[PDB]
């Protein structure tokens, strides 16, 4: 528990820089999910911003909407596997909200900090 | 190495794909992206590794 409630930090950081989209920060989130995630992980993590992908925040974000997150309520199942539920949310320089849903982020990890996310499973609410 | 050259084109082409202006722009960083991820699948790492220095190129020119 002096371990869980680190691990709820770098649990909740990690859902952000992920699931954000700030197109002047494309190359630091990728540094950061390198850095932080096997590489299974960061290549679904490359393979779903590729531009190949219709779904992709590139496509349809572009340059002129930014995706924020908003931490909800984790779900700590065991020491090695997490669920955080978030709240996305897509509007221009003017403000006029496009998207905001309700995800939740099935997380398996391992900490000692070395924090390393070893599966990642998102689900629509 | 096959993995390495999937993450690096995919940041490439996005950052093609943000900067590129008409239509005519947008293909060509389309189909660039498409191919090195074509070429990878059939193991084509050393022919991959060149679309993506393609891509990388279109990307120097557009800033």
């Amino acid at each position: 528990n002096p371990y869980i409630s680190v691990a709820n930090i770098m649990l909740q950081n990690y859902v952000k820089q992920r699931e954000k989209y700030n197109y002047d920060t494309l190359k630091e989130q990728f540094t950061f999910i390198k850095n932080a995630s096997t590489s299974i992980v960061y290549m679904q993590f490359a393979n779903f911003m590729n531009i190949d992908n219709s779904l992709s925040p590139v496509i349809r974000y572009q340059k002129l909407y930014r995706r924020s997150i908003n931490i909800i309520s984790i779900n700590n199942i065991n020491n090695n596997e997490a669920t955080v539920t978030f709240e996305s949310l897509a509007q221009n320089n003017t403000g006029e909200i496009l998207e905001n849903m309700l995800w939740e982020a099935k997380i398996g990890f391992i900490m000692d900090f070395h924090f390393i996310v070893t599966s990642y499973k998102l689900k629509l609410l | 190495n096959a993995e390495e050259i999937t993450e690096k084109a995919t940041l490439v082409g996005i950052e093609a794909w943000l900067l590129a202006k008409d239509e005519e722009q947008k293909k060509k960083v389309r189909t660039l992206n498409r191919q090195v991820k074509k070429l990878l699948q059939q193991n084509d790492l050393d022919q991959a590794k060149r679309v993506l220095d393609q891509l990388k190129s279109v990307l120097e020119d557009l800033k």
